[PDB]
């Protein structure tokens, strides 16, 4: 059989497994038949072009559907009272009740309500009309076409890059720092000052008249004469109304700090100076490494020079290890991307940048949950692909006595102390929670163990939170740090001391307990991933694991039993802990913000100290409207979310039987079914081409994990959206 | 709780736990406090039995508490 | 070619399938010293007759399981069974025992196969053989 | 008894027949099967035969009991 | 199933192809390709 | 000025309102009054329940420091007696049998000698036989 | 006397003896397979009902699997 | 103001180009 | 088909050959051990990968190792 063309051993398989594994190893280019390094790199280049084109097409589709079936031009007239529309509904399976229920947001047909928060983003960046959205969609279509053609071209024989071109770290770093990061940020700052701010102040600026409309009145002379302060004079007053000329200043680069009084979001001019400054810094950074002139650093000598007397060989030979190994680079990139996605979530829920996005609680919750889940997935993938590197691309002799080898030396100490910290957190956190539960249940909630989060409150004070009376640093009015004449200090101190936003929310004993539980989850997931990565090469039970690859089922029932001794199994186990930690995180965030938005912070404050309050006040209480989306009486707009809630519960349940029941049972059952088919008249005329067999052990684990994760995500998303929409939306 | 706890044993295998016990045994050996009875991860059959036992216990206890509370609270 | 009266069996649903007439089947023959009851690997009990016997099974594992039962669970031990592979065209390939001596005991004239001149810990690192269609044990 | 009683009684029938199927497959196929033709010699309580034959996890009769316990709980 | 957006007749015809025609054609082509014996 | 959000329980209106109806934990009829008295000196939140402050300050040493010292002493006692009994039985002929069948005489002899566990531990560390060398411990392949 | 009006006692008794019955049935399904593995001897079972059961076991399991699928699907 | 039918049809026609380019890229990558 | 390798740490106890249910292994004369015999895998195309030979090996690490590879009808041990 032809398929799969990249693996002969799979193509000669006569069973249905050939269909499955061929899918699973399709995009693993290294293990393909007759694969060279150069071909691998070029194929990766083309595939990355493809993913970029897919991203651009997805964004174009978002824009086009919003412009076509949305209410963008009506939404901007009243962002605080109109639900944005995602896309239209066309379902012949609908009934009259569903049609009436889903005709919402002033539409004339069944429509969905957008929760990605793209309306606020488009409004903030200056898009105000449907035709602008349409032009953006068409331009993104053209851009995706260009990138697809670029992939095809650089895949052609005359345009195939050489191996040396791919292994040019210095030139890539210089171009991608100064150009990709710096020039793009500078262009965004120029877009903000030339277009976004004038449109926010009522002046319409487009391609038609942006050449005849200067950003600043006395423009482009002070920048070259050095009198930059002119661009900071006359900022937007506190009475400014977004999108109008009432109370609007003329400054284009400010450091006001805090939030816009009306939109409850960061000042646009602050964003302009911020992106300009980081563009300048990135452009400076991009002139660091030597490419083909005399000046510039070289990464290899920097790495080979930083060696100490305690670590042995230090960072020697690390340049070759990183450059020759693609999995090392992928793991580093995934770790960094996950960290900065977590950063995006944490600094975006507390410092909103888009106008009126702080008042749309549903979109805020959705965005936080989404980007935090993405960050968790990326953080898991970093460790997984690092373990893959250790299995495949790690050379012990080359990286001898350096830090990479030193990691595998005290790996037992690493795992032991990690196990100790995980157990130490878990025991004394579960003990405190159960103690509070038991004490509260016995009718004496006064004997609870409530620890004030003193250190985090001290940090809040050091940033300027004057509620705990710590009187330290920025909270100290006489401290040198608070008497530097910083232009952002008044606005920042005003915003931090206001209780109307999420900027440094007040904390208590429940936040202490839940943050320590999150710490337990993080350390346990790290323990699983790290032990898998370090034991991937081998352990006492399997000294020769590297010979068996990264993912293998087991080594049989002998020598104890094996049963998930591979590093792929470590990743598979760590996915569950990642999901559990993300669940705790999102539960804490959502309940705290429900209390904040309703003004009933005391409910969370006094009910989060014991687990029964979590079970009753959060889960039981907030499901009242969700599960009533469709009743024996009728149907409301939350019907789809109730259906998806049950759907997620069902898929989560279904994953359990790929996770618990194992292969031999189903193999024998399929044997019986095969007998039944072969012995049946009028069905013997039809025969299979691939012999039906049960799913393999690793495939079964993967499928169970997939159903599990899909159910988890769908259930929580449905519950969160339904609860927040019913409460506030 | 116990139901969820059972998912430790049903969803996992014993090689992971054996390697973890190897690391912990190294830890206890560094301090010369290693036990004479060498610790081992539970067998595959024992793991399945423990998982099913704790699972059934948790589920049945949940149903028992729910039923008794509801039936004593309905007069 | 292959001779022997089939053991008296009532027939079961666990026997051969289309693979026997499409891909191959297996045959086991042995000499019984008395007509006595033995256990079908496919389910059930059947009596084997005095003298030659011949049985068709679907897998080599089933034939070797029957051979193990014959060798272990009968006081007049049956050590003379022979297992052949029968192709749909008609070719019969002698499989077990290979040279007439059981593989458990060493017999001269055999050739070592799959034997490596090193120990398990001396296998080459994967990174030194990557991008070639080889595995550390294959080297 | 109405429509709901009809549905629930036939659901009961479905669950009971499935549990009976699991336990009957355990009892009948405990001696041997087309996959493993000598399970009787391996014993009644063994975890598997190995990763070969595509994977032979949970083939013993004890594993069939372990699987039937959950379905009894469900029913 | 009835909409007030511009060119409301498009989903009347586009969705079925994405619903039936495209999935069926893709099923057939992939099934033929993965099952085409030989030549690789 | 520390803990501006935490007030003394002796004046917090919520604590005083809720301390009248404190339940009796034991058969003693005035255990609730004793609990209210003992908790009136703590730092109550807006909901009237005592809060424990753990930052190192000695004014609130009773919250963490004293129980910490008590637990550390007891846990060190337990660990030291266990380790000493293990090392002692390791020189016998059936160390595993004495693991399941406890040598109660020797067990209690080690039980009663654990109150000086800090001095024994520091002498052990200085003698160098508290911690084994890395080259004398079995290790898994890297 | 006075048991029907005590709804809690009714529910508790029903559920308790229900669970006991389910567990005992599963135990039957287990110890029957134990007998088949250990105490079953083919010599004493020739063309008797046990052997005939062991002969059309594939048909039994296939038809039972089909009826389980049909019941679950339709209900 | 809301779009027109001609705009939607033109968007479809424009998107017909990246479809052809993506087909070419997929065929090239399969090779 | 799967691969079966025998390394020079074999002591010739013949347990692996006895444990093999599909007659894949054989005992050949040798000189490296006291028993002067080593295991071999001539009929490796019939191996299913049950790892019984690995379970039977008493050396500190298995002198016989099985590496699962391409899957055939025989390797899957199918009867249909
Ligand atoms: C990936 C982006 C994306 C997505 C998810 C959707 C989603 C949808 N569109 Mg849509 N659309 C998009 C981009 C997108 N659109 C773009 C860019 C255009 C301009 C050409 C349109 C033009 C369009 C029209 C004219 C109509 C829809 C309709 C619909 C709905 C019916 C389902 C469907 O797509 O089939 C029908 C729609 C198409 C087949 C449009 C072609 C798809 C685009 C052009 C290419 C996307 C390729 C994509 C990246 C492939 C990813 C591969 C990956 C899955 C592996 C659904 C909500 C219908 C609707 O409103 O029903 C209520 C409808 O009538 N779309
Ligand atoms: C019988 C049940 C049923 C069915 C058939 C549908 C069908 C539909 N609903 Mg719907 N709905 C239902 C019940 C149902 N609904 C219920 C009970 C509710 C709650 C009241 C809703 C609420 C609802 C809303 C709110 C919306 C719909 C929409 C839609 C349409 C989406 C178009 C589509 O699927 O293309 C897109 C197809 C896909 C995205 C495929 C995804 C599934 C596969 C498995 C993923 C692909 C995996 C893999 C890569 C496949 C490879 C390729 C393959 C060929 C091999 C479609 C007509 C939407 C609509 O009208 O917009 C057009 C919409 O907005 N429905
Ligand atoms: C100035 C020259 C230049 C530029 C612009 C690029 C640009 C790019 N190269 Mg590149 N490259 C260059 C020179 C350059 N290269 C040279 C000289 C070499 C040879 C040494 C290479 C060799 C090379 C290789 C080998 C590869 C690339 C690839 C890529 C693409 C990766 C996708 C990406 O990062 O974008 C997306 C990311 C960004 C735009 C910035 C990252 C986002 C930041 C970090 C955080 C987010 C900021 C902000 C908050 C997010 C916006 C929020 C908003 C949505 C609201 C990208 C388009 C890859 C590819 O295949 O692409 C086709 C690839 O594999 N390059
Ligand atoms: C830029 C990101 C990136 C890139 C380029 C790669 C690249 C690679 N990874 Mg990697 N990985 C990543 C992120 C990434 N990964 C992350 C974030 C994780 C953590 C989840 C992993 C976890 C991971 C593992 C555990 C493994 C790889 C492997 C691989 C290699 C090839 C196998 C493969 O993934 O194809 C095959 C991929 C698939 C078959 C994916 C199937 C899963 C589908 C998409 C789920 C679909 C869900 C379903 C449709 C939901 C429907 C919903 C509906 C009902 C509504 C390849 C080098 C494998 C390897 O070792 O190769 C060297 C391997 O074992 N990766
Ligand atoms: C609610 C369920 C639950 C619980 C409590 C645990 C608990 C634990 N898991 Mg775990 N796990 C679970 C579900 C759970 N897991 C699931 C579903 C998976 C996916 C398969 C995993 C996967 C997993 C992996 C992969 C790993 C863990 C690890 C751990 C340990 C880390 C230490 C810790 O968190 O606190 C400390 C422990 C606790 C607080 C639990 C003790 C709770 C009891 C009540 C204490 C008292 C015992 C009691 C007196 C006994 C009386 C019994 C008697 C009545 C018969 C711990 C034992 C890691 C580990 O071993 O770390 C060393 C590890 O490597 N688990
Ligand atoms: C993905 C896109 C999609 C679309 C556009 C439809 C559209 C439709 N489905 Mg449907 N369906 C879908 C996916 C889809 N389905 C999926 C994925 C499932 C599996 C869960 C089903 C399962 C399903 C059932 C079980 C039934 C429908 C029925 C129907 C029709 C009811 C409306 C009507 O007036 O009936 C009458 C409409 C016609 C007579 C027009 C026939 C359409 C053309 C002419 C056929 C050629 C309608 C044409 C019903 C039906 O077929 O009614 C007859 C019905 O009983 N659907
Ligand atoms: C960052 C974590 C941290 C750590 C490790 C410590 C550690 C310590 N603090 Mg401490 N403290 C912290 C944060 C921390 N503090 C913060 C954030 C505050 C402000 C609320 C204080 C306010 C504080 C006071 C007021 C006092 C301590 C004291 C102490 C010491 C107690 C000595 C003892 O009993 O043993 C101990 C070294 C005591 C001291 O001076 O010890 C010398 C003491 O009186 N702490
Ligand atoms: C009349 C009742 C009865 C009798 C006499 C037997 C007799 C026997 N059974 Mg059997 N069995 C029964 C009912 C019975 N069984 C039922 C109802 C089931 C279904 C659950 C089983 C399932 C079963 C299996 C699966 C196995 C046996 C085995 C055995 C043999 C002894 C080994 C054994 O289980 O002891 C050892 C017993 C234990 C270790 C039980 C201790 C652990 C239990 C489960 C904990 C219970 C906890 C409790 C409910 C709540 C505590 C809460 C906690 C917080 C305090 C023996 C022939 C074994 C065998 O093969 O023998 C040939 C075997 O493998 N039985
Ligand atoms: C907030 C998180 C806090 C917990 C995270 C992890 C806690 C782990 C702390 C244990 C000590 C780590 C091992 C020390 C590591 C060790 O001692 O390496 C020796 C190293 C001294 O390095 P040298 O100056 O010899 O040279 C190192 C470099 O020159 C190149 O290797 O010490 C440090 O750098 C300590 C800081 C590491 C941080
Ligand atoms: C001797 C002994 C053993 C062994 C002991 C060993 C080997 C110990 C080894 C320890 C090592 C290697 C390292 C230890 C590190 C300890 C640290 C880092 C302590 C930190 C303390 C802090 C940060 C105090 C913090 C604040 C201190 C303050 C008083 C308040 O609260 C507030 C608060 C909590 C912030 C056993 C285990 C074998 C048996 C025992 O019985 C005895
Ligand atoms: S994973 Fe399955 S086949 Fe492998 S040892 Fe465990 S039970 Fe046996
Ligand atoms: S894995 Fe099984 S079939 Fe293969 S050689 Fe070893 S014992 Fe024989
Ligand atoms: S079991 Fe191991 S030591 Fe014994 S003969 Fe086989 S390979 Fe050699």
């Amino acid at each position: 059989t032809k398929f799969p063309k990249f693996s002969q051993d799979l193509a000669q398989d006569p069973t249905t497994r050939r269909i499955w594994y061929g899918i699973a190893t399709a995009h693993d280019f290294e293990t393909h038949d007759g694969m060279t390094e150069e071909n691998l790199y070029q194929k990766i280049f083309a595939s990355h072009f493809g993913h970029i084109a897919i991203i651009f097409l997805w964004t174009s589709g978002t824009l086009f559907h919003v412009a076509w079936q949305g209410n963008f031009e009506q939404w901007i007239k009243d962002p605080l009272n109109i639900r944005p529309i995602a896309h239209a509904i066309w379902d012949p399976h609908f009934g009259e009740g569903a049609v009436n229920a889903f005709t919402q947001a002033g539409a004339s047909n069944p429509v969905n309500i957008a929760y990605s928060g793209v309306y606020h983003w488009f409004y903030t960046i200056g898009m105000t009309t449907n035709q602008e959205l349409y032009s953006g969609a068409v331009f993104l279509l053209v851009l995706a076409s260009l990138f697809l053609f670029a992939g095809w071209l650089h895949l052609q024989p005359k345009f195939r890059p050489s191996l040396a071109w791919f292994k040019n770290a210095e030139s890539r770093l210089n171009h991608h720092l100064a150009g990709l990061f710096g020039v793009s940020s500078l262009a965004w700052a120029g877009h903000l000052v030339h277009v976004a701010i004038p449109e926010a102040r009522g002046q319409h600026v487009g391609w038609d008249n942006f050449l005849s409309t200067p950003p600043h009145p006395a423009g482009l002379m002070p920048f070259f004469t050095g009198n930059w302060g002119v661009y900071a004079a006359d900022p937007d007053t506190a009475g400014h109304i977004f999108g109008t000329s009432e109370g609007a200043g003329t400054a284009i680069l400010t450091f006001l700090g805090g939030f816009h009084p009306q939109t409850e979001s960061l000042w646009l001019t602050d964003i302009a100076h911020h992106h300009l400054a980081i563009a300048v810094i990135f452009i400076i950074a991009g002139h660091m490494y030597r490419t083909n002139w005399g000046i510039g650093h070289s990464i290899k000598e920097i790495l080979n020079a930083h060696k100490g007397p305690l670590t042995g060989a230090g960072h020697t030979n690390l340049y070759d290890t990183i450059n020759n190994s693609l999995h090392f680079q992928l793991g580093l990139a995934l770790a960094s991307l996950g960290v900065i996605t977590s950063l995006v979530a944490q600094h975006m829920y507390s410092l909103p940048s888009y106008a009126f996005i702080a008042q749309d609680h549903t979109t805020q919750a959705a965005l936080y949950t989404h980007h935090q889940y993405i960050a968790g997935f990326l953080m898991v993938g970093a460790f997984a692909h690092g373990a893959i590197f250790f299995v495949r691309d790690y050379d012990p002799v080359a990286n001898k006595d350096n830090v990479l080898a030193r990691m595998l030396e005290h790996k037992e100490a690493l795992i032991s102390h990690l196990s100790w910290v995980s157990l130490f957190l878990g025991f004394h956190t579960l003990g405190l929670y159960v103690h509070n539960d038991v004490v509260v249940a016995f009718g004496t909630p006064e004997k609870q163990i409530l620890i004030e989060p003193v250190f985090a409150q001290w940090i809040q004070a050091t940033s300027g939170k004057a509620l705990y009376g710590f009187d330290v640093l920025l909270s100290n009015p006489d401290s040198i740090a608070s008497t530097t004449g910083a232009a952002w200090l008044p606005g920042w101190l005003d915003a931090i001391n206001s209780g109307t936003n999420s900027l440094f929310l007040t904390i208590g004993p429940g936040d202490f307990l839940v943050h320590h539980a999150i710490a337990l989850g993080l350390h346990t997931t790290a323990l699983i991933l790290i032990k898998g990565a370090l034991d991937a090469r081998g352990s006492k039970l399997m000294p020769d694991k590297k010979d068996f690859g990264y993912s293998f089922p087991c080594d049989g029932p002998g020598r104890g039993g094996t049963c998930d001794i591979s590093a792929w199994d470590a990743f598979y186990l760590a996915m569950f802990w990642m999901l559990n930690t993300l669940g705790w995180l999102t539960f804490y965030w959502h309940w705290k913000h429900l209390g904040v938005w309703s003004g009933n912070v005391a409910q969370f404050n006094e009910n989060s100290t014991y687990l029964m309050g979590w079970f009753r006040d959060y889960l039981w209480a907030n499901s009242a409207q969700l599960i009533n989306g469709y009743n024996p009486y009728g149907v409301n707009n939350l019907s789809v979310w109730a259906w998806m809630f049950l759907f997620g519960h069902l898929v989560w349940a279904t994953g359990f039987m790929f996770l618990i029941s194992w292969r031999g049972y189903w193999q024998e059952l399929i044997e019986t079914i095969v007998w039944a088919h072969e012995r049946t008249p009028l069905a013997n005329l039809v025969r299979w081409k691939d012999k039906p067999v049960a799913l393999s052990i690793v495939q079964a684990r993967l499928v169970g994990l997939a159903h599990f994760t899909v159910g988890y995500v769908l259930t929580y998303a449905a519950f969160l959206i339904a609860s927040t929409a019913g409460k506030f939306g | 709780f116990v139901f969820a706890f059972s998912l430790m044993f049903l969803f996992s295998g014993r090689g992971y736990w054996q390697e973890l016990i190897e690391s912990i045994v190294w830890a206890h050996n560094k301090l010369n406090v290693a036990p004479a009875i060498q610790p081992r991860a539970l067998s595959i059959i024992q793991g399945r039995a423990v998982g099913v036992a704790h699972y059934l216990l948790g589920g049945i206890v949940t149903t028992w508490a729910f039923f008794l509370a509801r039936s004593l609270s309905i007069g | 070619e292959l001779s022997g009266q089939p053991p008296k069996f009532g027939g079961s649903t666990g026997g051969l399938l289309s693979k026997a007439n499409r891909e191959e089947k297996y045959a086991i023959t042995w000499t019984s010293a008395s007509e006595q009851v033995f256990e079908m690997p496919t389910g059930g009990a059947a009596i084997m007759n005095e003298g030659e016997n011949l049985l068709y099974l679907a897998r080599k594992e089933q034939c070797l399981a029957l051979g193990t039962q014959l060798r272990t669970k009968f006081k007049p031990k049956i050590q003379d069974y022979k297992i052949y592979r029968v192709y749909p065209s008609g070719e019969v390939q002698y499989l077990h025992p290979a040279d007439g001596v059981f593989p458990e005991k060493v017999n001269e004239g055999r050739e070592a196969q799959g034997t490596k001149t090193r120990r398990i810990g001396q296998n080459p690192e994967p990174v030194t053989i990557k991008f070639s269609g080889k595995a550390p044990y294959e080297v | 008894l109405g429509t709901a009683d009809f549905m629930v009684h036939h659901i009961h029938a479905f669950t009971i027949h499935v549990t009976a199927l699991i336990l009957l497959k355990g009892v009948l196929y405990a001696r041997s099967s087309r996959l493993v033709p000598d399970k009787a010699n391996l014993g009644f309580r063994f975890p598997c035969d190995g990763p070969g034959r595509g994977g032979t996890c949970q083939v013993s009769g004890w594993d069939h009991v372990f699987l039937g316990l959950f379905w009894m709980y469900n029913s | 199933m009835d909409g007030s957006y511009a060119a409301s007749y498009l989903p009347w015809i586009l969705i079925p192809m994405v619903g039936w025609l495209f999935p069926a054609v893709t099923m057939g082509l992939l099934f033929i390709h993965i099952e085409s014996e030989g030549e690789g | 000025d520390d803990f501006a959000n935490l007030t003394p329980c002796s004046e917090n209106p919520a604590y005083l309102a809720k301390s009248k109806n404190f339940l009796n934990t034991t058969n003693d009829p005035n255990s609730g009054k004793i609990r209210a008295e003992r908790y009136a000196s703590a730092l109550c939140g807006p909901e009237g329940y005592p809060h424990l402050i753990v930052d190192g300050r000695f004014t609130h040493a009773g919250d963490f420091l004293i129980p910490s010292i008590l637990f550390l002493y007891i846990a060190g006692w337990i660990g030291w007696v266990g380790r000493s009994y293990l090392i002692e039985i390791r020189e016998s002929k059936n160390p595993e049998m004495q693991e399941v069948v406890i040598n109660v005489p020797l067990a209690i002899k080690k039980m009663l000698g654990g109150f000086l566990w800090p001095l024994a531990a520091v002498g052990e560390y200085t003698s160098g036989k508290l911690v084994m060398k890395d080259s004398e411990i079995p290790t898994s392949p890297r | 006397p006075y048991q029907a009006i005590d709804y809690a006692t009714q529910l508790s008794l029903f559920t308790h003896h229900m669970w006991i019955g389910g567990f005992l049935i599963v135990g039957a399904g287990a110890h029957g397979a134990i007998f088949m593995v250990r105490d079953y001897d083919p010599a004493k079972n020739v063309n008797n009902l046990l052997d005939r059961m062991l002969r059309h076991r594939d048909a039994i399991i296939s038809h039972l699997n089909w009826v389980c699928i049909f019941l679950g699907f339709h209900s | 103001m809301a779009l027109s039918d001609t705009q939607i049809l033109a968007a479809l026609v424009v998107a017909l180009l990246p479809a052809f380019l993506a087909f070419r890229l997929s065929t090239e990558l399969y090779k | 088909s799967h691969s079966v390798k025998i390394y020079d740490t074999c002591i010739g106890c013949t347990q692996c050959v006895r444990a093999c249910p599909l007659d894949v292994l054989e005992m050949v004369p040798w000189d490296g051990c006291k028993a002067a015999q080593i295991a071999s895998s001539p009929r490796t195309e019939d191996c299913v990968g049950c790892k019984r030979c690995e379970t039977a090996c008493p050396t500190d690490f298995l002198s016989i190792r099985v590496y699962l590879g391409a899957e055939t009808t025989r390797s899957m041990g199918l009867a249909y």
